[PDB]
């Protein structure tokens, strides 16, 4: 019941580096798509 | 942003594309920060795991590093620890509880509305004015006559307990203002406790007593950095168990080795190690096979606690069972009687004696001896019947 | 990984959909290979209005087929029930309810008074 | 369900963010359910 | 047991560097590509047409 | 402890009676250098310019001269 | 997709026979690869009660129970060195 | 030696897009030239770069 | 906060204010006392995302200024009402919804108690760990009764326990490289060492220059875009298989020398 | 004079709400083991403020928000809480 590899990848400071990560590649993937002018 | 552009750069097909792409330029960066990220888990992740092929434990303590007494299960177990004393556990919480009373933030929100109440008295929406007029008379009995004058006294109370205590905040009794707030960030907060002595009780801060730095005096050198120092190591102490906690949740050998108490003593082949690193891997972490059979256990368990006799107890002349001496409405009715239980006696006979203390409004510190709670309460009351009789 | 705002959100939302996502595929499956008898009104009725308590009673009486409540009306009705019940039910934890504090926690709390076993065996069953 | 210390200050916090007819018909349990709320959240 | 956990942390990456950051698919993406204006500005500089 | 320690020890003297490439012929399955052993060359991704100058100052620290 | 709603009373022995699912015990002899190992059966139960009563907290809960297990630990009544021995705890 | 000194998620990165645009995607050399090229000076901005790209979607 | 999940964030932790056995043991434990804290003020689980918070928050919130369906939206207020009366109250046969803890979450995870705990720095043993296992290994041996029990025997053992070892850590490492982000890791490390190499080198040199007889263009950027093959010398390359190939040059004389001594 | 309870502090939750806030009768026979005249003009006081609060007729034209006369009964309570909370290091040895 002890899931250690869960618990080490889905630690809060890893969390927030994903969050960090997804808003800079939404952000890099929306301006690629609007730049269509 | 901005880089790639120069003849440093000349050479490369694709970064003479992201000459003009800026887009591309930041996609490229991106994603070498996410790619050097990922590396570094793949690494760190490697680091964890790696080291538990190479961790075995001693084969005759398990991996405890601690055996049963040899004798008494005594001049041979370990020597007990702070905590099995049954006298003390009591005055040990509470101080410990007063402790941690200065860190405690649960009531922060309201601690802070009333902080600015008190910092700017002009407050507003007030919207309707409470009725609440009923203190009838200082005749009548009863509980409830009781109850609604000590309840319609609240705002002279309050205005003492303003004058001789005042707000917390403005005391350092609790930890102050907003020092501390969640969803800020874990480090804004560890700053902001790191600032002055936040992370010490008033009871233990050294910008208490420095005004005594002559002569010493009361032992700003010796009693408060004394029990500073013992608040410290108690806290890390827990850290450590804490962490021989996460290590045995998750079946693995712990990594603080700590000193046999008092049932135990030191494994006879490590002396306490337990386990250690080696350069061969564990064959029983791999391949899952750490762990014995539940059945197979059974059985050595009841091999163990059954033992047979093979020899018939008249040819070979025994008349008595294995051991030493050999020759020889209570217990059986209501069975035994407590042994950790008797210093409470005296509280439970003055629990019995007198009802009252059994009053729903009434909440005492807690403890057991002459000194604290009960005992203290009703020396309280009695010391008050008495000097009432000359006042 | 998923939507920005918060990992630590949309982690048990997802978790959330996927279980609701998964219970509507179980059902409407089990309404093709089994689909709905009478039972579609009767286990929806009177376990349900059952497990309906009181003070939606006026609500109930009013807007179905006695009234007619609006949208937001209705809406503003409805927090009005929630809300009296959720201070009847405060009540009820707190000093009991219509019964004695001797009954709200002593036999309640404390775990005294063993299931009505005899009793609802004998003379009901 | 009985609260730990970090879950009673989560309590407070929620109820301390929150908000932010004829008197016979008028329910029985008539109270401020703001204050009865925070005079459970302590004690 | 030991294989999987890097797959995972691989994956969990790629979610967020080629899922989402840079995609790439087949076939026909002529109208979504202002990248043949330099690809067509650097051709010379590109191996003689053959 | 003795013994171990003079097996190694006698290891390490054995390596030091080596000493250097004396007495050894060249091996056409091991040249000295592991590029030439494998199959590994530059090729158009990540040659770039700069990188001339990187390899200059590489070489130079290298081969233990401080010019840059 | 279908509308073919066949009527049998075996169904209910091949939902029972749906416990391999369950417990994954069949899996090392069928495949080579012992799942039941590093299946969850409590989990996969929990998620199976879930989904039949529409309450996701019943699996959440497991599952983030099993996530964040360290911050499951007793940080609460174990404040600064609570070891008692083994002799006291006998 | 071998394992360690290869490229590594930049350099293979740079390798497939750096394929799929001069390798895959400029056989339209073929196309421009059954239909108009002059090259050379297809660099820079002579104009003419705009009018094979829309014949280009065109087709 | 950017270097949280990380080895490189025990070196920040050591930056503070005073905070206050040796002094860098008393920090340690001063260090170890502030985690201690900011734990004990409970505000770690709060969440601003948990359904706590959106029962009570975001449904007084919400509202603003802005069977069937009605007794779907009865029996869904009722259940509002009933986490609510759960997370407040003794109220019973109700399951709360638990919420991630994102704040402060491990507090003594992050913290080196070992050297502390174990009494070093003011003033246990291992190996008995290779003895058992060698002498398990002779102890049992598994029998070659193949080769009709031969008299070496744990010998081979002992050899195919070494040679095993020795191959499993060298695939593990080989393994971790083989993966493209390992190796873009090692190659930002490998810059980082050499740009720090150089800093302690112009100070070195230039000490032992004068105690004699007594921007991101050159700044890793055409480093980390170019292919190490590129801008590495083979002049280190051979330095290295000369190193290796020097080192490892005695093994077959004393492969011989151990197998046929006693 | 050290620290001890006190009747006056009304540490019980039942005493604080059957005395200020919860005002309803109970119809029932005790099995196992209070100036009904206030109780019931307290609760008819009660009512018609709740009835206000519901037509709106309040300066904040809300049904529920947050009063600003706040209740002595209870902020005193929790500093007593706190004080005796804390004052406990004066029962040592
Ligand atoms: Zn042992
Ligand atoms: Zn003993």
């Amino acid at each position: 019941e002890s899931w250690d590899f869960l618990g080490w990848l889905l630690a809060p400071g890893r969390l927030e580096f994903y969050e960090k990560a997804a808003c800079v590649a939404i952000a890099l993937r929306v301006l690629g798509i609007v730049i269509a002018i | 942003m901005g880089q790639f552009y120069s003849r440093e750069f000349d050479g490369d097909p694709y970064v003479d594309l992201m000459r003009s792409l800026p887009e591309r330029e930041l996609v490229w960066w991106a994603q070498k920060v996410i790619w050097l990220a990922e590396g570094f888990t793949f690494v760190d992740h490697f680091a964890r795991t790696y080291p538990r092929l190479l961790q075995h434990k001693c084969q005759r303590c398990k991996g405890a590093g601690v055996m049963t007494c040899p004798a008494c299960l005594c001049r041979v177990c370990g020597t007990a620890c702070a905590w099995d004393a049954e006298s003390e556990w009591m005055e040990r919480w509470g101080e410990w509880e007063s402790r941690l009373a200065y860190y405690d933030k649960a009531t922060g929100p309201l601690m802070d509305e009333w902080y600015e109440d008190v910092l700017n008295a002009g407050n507003l929406e007030e919207d309707t004015p409470p009725v609440e007029d009923d203190p009838p008379g200082p005749e009548v009995t009863g509980r409830w006559a009781e109850h609604d004058r000590a309840l319609h006294k609240d705002k002279k109370r309050m205005a003492a307990l303003m004058r001789r205590w005042g707000h917390p905040y403005d005391a350092d009794a609790n930890l102050g203002y907003q020092i501390v707030d969640p969803t800020a960030s874990m480090g804004e907060n560890v700053w902001n406790m790191a600032q002055v002595y936040n992370s010490l009780p008033p009871e233990l801060n050294p910008l208490r007593t420095q005004h005594l730095a002559d002569r010493g005096g009361g032992n700003t050198q010796a009693a408060v950095e004394a029990a500073r120092s013992a608040f410290d190591a108690q806290v890390v102490m827990e850290a450590a168990l804490l962490q021989n906690l996460e290590a045995a949740a998750q079946d693995l050998p712990k990594p603080h080795r700590l000193p046999p108490t008092a049932g135990t003593v030191a494994c006879n082949e490590c002396g306490g190690a337990a386990w250690g690193y080696s350069f061969f891997p564990n064959t029983a972490v791999m391949f899952g096979l750490e762990r014995p059979f539940w059945g197979d256990t059974l059985a050595r368990l009841s091999k163990y606690w059954n033992p047979t006799q093979v020899a018939d107890p008249a040819r070979t002349g025994q008349l008595l069972p294995y051991g030493e001496g050999g020759l020889r409405a209570l217990e059986a009715v209501v069975g035994k009687a407590p042994a950790t239980t008797g210093r409470y006696r005296r509280d439970l006979e003055l629990l019995l004696a007198h009802p009252e203390l059994r009053d729903g409004a009434l909440r005492v510190p807690g403890g057991w001896g002459p000194e604290g709670g009960l005992q203290t309460y009703l020396r309280g009351q009695q010391e008050e019947q008495a000097r009432m009789q000359r006042r | 990984d998923l939507p920005e705002p918060r990992l630590a959100a949309v982690m048990p939302d997802a978790v959330y959909a996927l279980v609701q996502g998964t219970h509507k595929l179980g059902e409407y499956a089990h309404d093709l290979v089994f689909p709905p008898t009478p039972e579609d009104l009767r286990k929806l009725e009177q376990q349900v209005n059952a497990t309906i308590p009181r003070e939606f009673d006026r609500v109930r009486q009013r807007y179905a087929e006695g009234k007619i409540a609006n949208d937001e009306q209705l809406s503003s009705e409805l927090e009005d029930a929630s809300f009296n019940w959720y201070r009847r039910q405060l009540r009820t934890s707190v000093v009991g309810a219509t019964d004695e504090e001797l009954e709200d926690v002593a036999v309640r709390k404390l775990r005294l008074e063993p299931p009505a076993l005899q009793a609802s065996l004998q003379e009901r069953a | 369900n009985r609260n730990s210390r970090g879950q009673v200050a989560e309590q407070v916090r929620a109820i301390l963010d929150q908000y932010d007819a004829k008197t016979e018909d008028m329910v029985d349990d008539a109270f401020t359910t703001e204050v009865v709320e925070e005079a459970m959240a302590l004690f | 047991r030991y294989t999987v956990p890097f797959m995972v942390i691989s994956g969990l990456f790629w979610m967020i560097h080629t899922w989402i950051l840079d995609p790439l698919p087949n076939k026909f993406r002529r109208q979504e590509f202002i990248r043949y204006r330099r690809e067509m500005l650097h051709v010379a500089s590109k191996l003689n047409f053959r | 402890a003795a013994v171990a320690a003079g097996w190694h020890l006698a290891s390490f003297a054995l390596n030091l009676a080596f000493w250097g490439v004396e007495g050894m012929p060249p091996d056409r399955y091991w040249p000295t250098s592991p590029r030439i052993r494998l199959q590994i060359r530059p090729g158009r991704y990540g040659n770039m310019d700069g990188g001339q100058r990187v390899y200059m100052d590489y070489l130079a620290r290298s081969e233990g001269v401080p010019l840059n | 997709e279908v509308l073919l709603g066949q009527q049998e009373a075996a169904k209910n022995v091949a939902k029972q026979l749906d416990e391999g699912v369950t417990y994954m015990d069949w899996t090392y002899r069928s495949t080579g690869v012992d799942l039941s190992a590093v299946w969850d059966p409590e989990l996969w139960i929990r998620f199976r009660e879930a989904v039949a009563q529409n309450e996701p907290a019943i699996f959440w809960n497991k599952l983030l129970d099993r996530v964040q297990y360290k911050e499951n630990l007793p940080q609460a009544g174990l404040v600064g060195d609570m070891r008692i021995s083994y002799a006291k705890f006998l | 030696f071998s394992t360690i000194t290869q490229p590594d998620t930049d350099l293979i990165a740079r390798q497939e897009k750096g394929t799929l645009f001069w390798d895959i995607w400029a056989d339209f050399l073929v196309t421009a030239a059954d239909y108009y090229n002059v090259n050379v000076a297809a660099l820079s901005t002579i104009k003419a770069e705009q009018n094979s790209l829309i014949e280009n979607i065109s087709n | 906060n950017n270097t949280q999940t990380n080895a490189f964030n025990q070196n920040l932790w050591w930056l503070l204010p005073n905070l206050t056995i040796p002094t860098a043991s008393k920090n340690q434990i001063a260090l170890i006392r502030l985690n201690w804290a900011l734990n004990k003020t409970n505000i770690n689980t709060f969440t601003d995302y948990s359904k706590r918070n959106n029962l009570w928050t975001t449904q007084k919130l919400r509202n603003q200024s802005k069977l069937n369906i009605f007794s779907k939206k009865i029996i869904s207020k009722v259940k509002q009402k009933k986490q609510k009366l759960n997370y407040m109250t003794s109220y019973l046969n109700v399951q709360s919804e638990h919420n991630v803890k994102i704040f402060h979450n491990s507090w003594w995870t992050h913290l080196n108690i070992k050297n502390l705990v174990n009494n070093q720095d003011m003033v246990f043993n291992s190996e008995f760990i290779n003895s058992a296992i060698i002498k398990s290994i002779n102890n049992k041996t598994l029998v070659e009764n193949y080769v009709y029990s031969p008299s070496s025997e744990k010998e081979t053992m002992q050899l195919l326990l070494m040679s095993s070892s020795i191959l499993l850590h060298l695939c593990a490492i080989i393994s971790l490289v083989s993966i493209s982000q390992v190796r873009c890791f090692v190659k930002f490390h490998l810059i980082l060492l050499y740009k720090l190499s150089n800093v302690y080198n112009a100070i070195l040199n230039q000490l032992s220059n004068k105690l004699q007889k007594n921007w991101i263009a050159y700044g890793f950027l055409v480093e980390w875009s170019s292919d190490f093959i590129t801008i590495i010398p083979e002049n280190v390359d051979i330095y290295i298989w000369n190193v290796f190939s020097k080192i490892y040059r005695t093994i077959p004389l004393s492969f011989i020398s151990t197998t046929l001594g006693p | 004079t050290s620290l001890r309870g006190s009747k006056q502090f009304l540490n019980s939750l039942t005493i604080l709400f059957k005395h200020q806030k919860m005002f309803k009768k109970k119809t029932l026979k005790a099995h196992k083991w209070p100036e009904e005249s206030s109780l019931s003009t307290r609760l008819h006081i009660q009512k018609k403020r709740k009835a206000k609060k519901q037509r709106l007729e309040t300066r904040r034209q809300k049904k529920r928000t947050r009063f600003f006369p706040r209740p002595v009964w209870l902020r005193s309570r929790m500093f007593l809480n706190f004080l005796t909370e804390r004052n406990k290091y004066y029962l040592n040895s």
